């Protein structure tokens, strides 16, 4: 019809999405109201400004930003001192994403920097001269299967990083986030990933680890950073993807976890929170709704016949709208909120959830759902790795020609 | 000594007791990726730290260089290392270290380091007297901090301080009874102590949730507590639970009363209650209202527990093709 | 606050 308002948020029943706050105002009460009200203008924008809405990525500006930061950051990225591999990660995943070439001279320059990072002893660190860490070392990985050269994966000591992993290795299971450092679900999953990619799996070096990620799991029916702690979407993902890789996602509760992810998209806002009653934020576009992809292929395998075939079990709509209307940055990159500074992590991180909301795919099934501008069209990520399915499968196959350390 | 943020504050290159050492420049290699346009006392302070730890030098002012190091980057975990490598080696005091530590954390609260490195000085000391209520303090200030519940959760548990933490989780609920970390802690304590067994204990745990509930029909923490205190043994377990809820129906609905409302029946259908098929329908139609009016977010799920219960519940479910 | 994830 005529009447018909395409966008979810902009429809008159939306405004019946408003929170409820029973008149008992709480500190979480009024915060959230006070996003909410500061979302509510974005989404009133075109009405009271008498325009269309066209919801259109902004590629080029976020194009800009990126070739840029890939090669030199301002000094408000020295918080991130200890994090370059992330920058090249978060950096090149997104150009990906956009579907941005990456020019010969800039990978040997990525791969040459990342081998810097490397550790004497296995694994990378934040910088040159740092030492590994877990976090890192997920990172640079992921970065240099990414480009996906010879010389990129040729970067990588395979044999010192199996050592690493193991010197990091605990008995009941978790893993340590590097030398003298903290335990959290984080390892598990960054250990992992790094381990399947490059084929070093060695019978025991997961032992015990899918029974401590299942202890994660809570009362809600996410998982939390340790045993006994809140649930939260970053280590959620975290849990269920090394469950994933180590096949052992059966381990988990998957009923209560699939109740709970999906409870945390916000009614009003569309996209998601990182916990239950706490606020909106872009980056949660991924962290969450990246759980509804891995949960459909384990639902899957387990032969559950009630499975959608064309859609993930979240507003994908919603979540679309969320981020291209309140989560980017006009000069370029993208944001947690409206009010919010961009940064490289939430640029890497709204894209990769943009991606997986207009992506489905279960086999031979595929089914694609584009908010706005054809061109908004991102390429598709891993839920696993979130790196592209074609770099994940390029390097798998490249290292599974490799033996495993040690035969 | 000297305060990064002193109005005298000067570089290491300018210090006459730092005269002797060569400050080693970041390797970054030849042609630079993600190169970070550090301001001169970032870069100053960690050219020095490079030297020091490149030639080990485990010195009182090395250590001192590290706090300098830390304030410019919290985040750097590798000076955390040294820094703890050089408290064993110059044996110096924990309790001031730990005055240090606490005033790191109460400006930096959101850090990984700074909790960890707390922990480790708590652990060294076998001593926990100062937990509680320096952690009360940060919670003070954001009483969500994840790190400050996880060290607290730590604390208590590790030195076994669960004497008054109910109490801590009554009052904090109080001043704001949507704090979901609040009601976490609040099932850290109880099956850590009592267990959710004793029939009291449970019967106790859910008149207080059905009671917040009724103050505040849309907080979705108590639901979700509640629903996570009962879902193991089982939501059909307890039979009164549902008809007290269809009670709270006219003056205290959402979309949450209605989606317990669909747990309950899920469950019933599979500890196979009387009336399967009149039970399975009111299932159906709450999961078709939430899918279509009052939870269209959650559209998709809804329709998915919808198909689901069809699929398993059905009165054809159990019935042979050929029939 | 900086980066809350590592
Ligand atoms: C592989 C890898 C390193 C994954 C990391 C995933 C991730 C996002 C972790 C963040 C966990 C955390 C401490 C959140 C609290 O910050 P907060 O209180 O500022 O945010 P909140 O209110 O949204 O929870
Ligand atoms: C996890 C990493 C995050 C949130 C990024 C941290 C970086 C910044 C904050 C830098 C901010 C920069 C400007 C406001 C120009
Ligand atoms: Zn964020």
């Amino acid at each position: 019809p005529v009447w018909s308002e395409p966008l979810y948020s902009l429809r008159p029943e939306h405004a019946r999405e408003r929170l409820q706050d029973d008149s008992v105002e709480t500190v979480t009460s009024i915060e959230q109201a006070k996003v909410e009200e500061k979302i509510q203008e974005v989404f009133s924008s075109y009405k009271f400004n008498h325009l269309v809405p066209r919801l259109v990525l902004q590629r080029e500006k976020h194009f800009h930003y990126l070739k840029r930061g890939l090669r030199q950051l301002t000094d408000a990225y020295e918080c991130l001192d200890a994090s370059r591999p992330w920058l090249c990660y978060w950096i090149l995943h997104s150009l990906e994403l956009l579907d941005e070439p990456i020019p010969q001279i800039v990978a040997t320059d990525v791969c040459q920097f990342l081998e810097l990072c490397q550790s004497p002893d296995g694994g990378f660190g934040g910088g040159p001269g740092q030492y590994p860490h877990l976090a890192p070392t997920y990172a640079a990985v992921n970065a240099l299967c990414i480009i996906g050269t010879e010389e990129a994966y040729n970067v990588i000591n395979r044999e010192k990083l199996l050592q690493y992993l193991y010197s990091l290795k605990q008995p009941d299971g978790s893993f340590l986030m590097h030398v003298g450092g903290e335990v959290d679900v984080r390892s598990a999953y960054c250990a992992a990933s790094v381990a399947s990619l490059t084929n070093i799996i060695t019978p025991d070096l997961f032992e015990g680890t899918a029974e401590w990620i299942a202890r994660c799991q809570n009362w809600e029916g996410g998982i939390g950073g340790v045993p006994g702690m809140e649930a939260h979407g970053g280590y959620t993902f975290c849990g269920l993807a090394a469950l994933v890789i180590l096949k052992k996602e059966r381990s988990l509760n998957l009923k209560s976890l699939l109740q709970w992810v999906t409870s945390r998209q916000m009614r009003f806002e569309g996209g998601f929170q990182g916990r239950c009653n706490k606020l909106v934020d872009g980056c949660y576009s991924f962290w969450q709704a990246g759980l509804l992809p891995l949960l459909h292929r384990a639902l899957h395998a387990q032969g559950d016949p009630a499975l959608s075939m064309s859609h993930w079990m979240f507003h994908q709509q919603a979540l679309q709208e969320y981020i291209l209307m309140c989560c980017q940055c006009p000069a370029g990159g993208l944001l947690d909120k409206p009010g919010k500074s961009r940064d490289f992590y939430h640029t890497c991180y709204c894209l990769s959830g943009l991606s997986i909301a207009q992506h489905f795919g279960s086999g031979a099934m595929l089914h694609d759902v584009v908010m706005g501008v054809p061109e908004n069209v991102l390429q598709p990520t891993h839920p696993v790795y979130n790196i592209g399915p074609d770099k994940v499968i390029q390097a798998t196959t490249h290292f599974l020609q490799k033996p495993v350390p040690g035969f | 000594f000297l305060s990064l943020d002193s109005p005298t504050y000067v570089l290491y290159r300018d210090r006459a007791e730092w005269a002797d050492i060569d400050p080693v420049p970041q390797n970054d290699g030849p042609s630079p990726v993600v190169q970070i346009i550090y301001s001169e006392k970032f870069r100053d302070v960690y050219d020095y730290f490079r030297a020091v730890l490149q030639r080990d030098e485990r010195s009182e002012r090395a250590f001192k260089l590290t706090r300098d190091a830390i304030e410019l980057n919290a985040a750097n975990y590798t000076v955390w290392h040294f820094r703890r490598v050089l408290l064993r080696s110059l044996q110096k005091d924990l309790q001031e270290e730990m005055n240090y530590i606490i005033a790191i954390i109460e400006e930096q609260p959101k850090n990984y380091q700074v909790w960890h490195h707390r922990r480790v000085l708590v652990e060294w000391l076998k001593d926990p007297s100062q937990e509680l209520e320096f952690i009360a303090d940060i919670l003070n200030q954001d009483a969500k901090n994840y790190h400050a519940w996880q060290h607290r959760q730590w604390v208590i548990q590790e030195f076994r301080l669960w004497d008054n933490e109910l109490q801590y989780v009554d009052q904090l609920l109080k001043e704001d009874v949507r704090n979901n970390s609040v009601w976490n802690q609040r099932h850290f304590v109880i099956s850590n102590t009592t267990g959710y067994s004793d029939r009291a204990v449970l019967e106790r745990e859910v008149q207080y949730t059905l009671e917040m509930i009724k103050l505040v029909p849309h907080n979705e923490s108590a639901w979700n507590y509640l629903k996570g205190i009962l879902q193991d043994r089982g939501l059909s377990r307890y039979p009164n639970l549902l008809n007290q809820l269809l009670d709270l129906q006219p003056s205290h609905s959402s979309p949450y009363l209605i989606a317990f409302l669909v747990d309950i029946y899920e469950d019933m259908l599979e500890n196979q209650c009387d009336n399967k098929e009149d039970i399975l329908n009111k299932a159906l139609e709450l999961c078709e209202i939430l899918a279509k009016e009052k939870d269209t977010i959650r559209k998709e799920y809804w329709r998915y527990i919808g198909r689901s219960l069809q699929s398993k519940h059905s009165r054809e479910s159990d019935i042979p093709a050929s029939v | 606050t900086k980066c809350v994830i590592m």
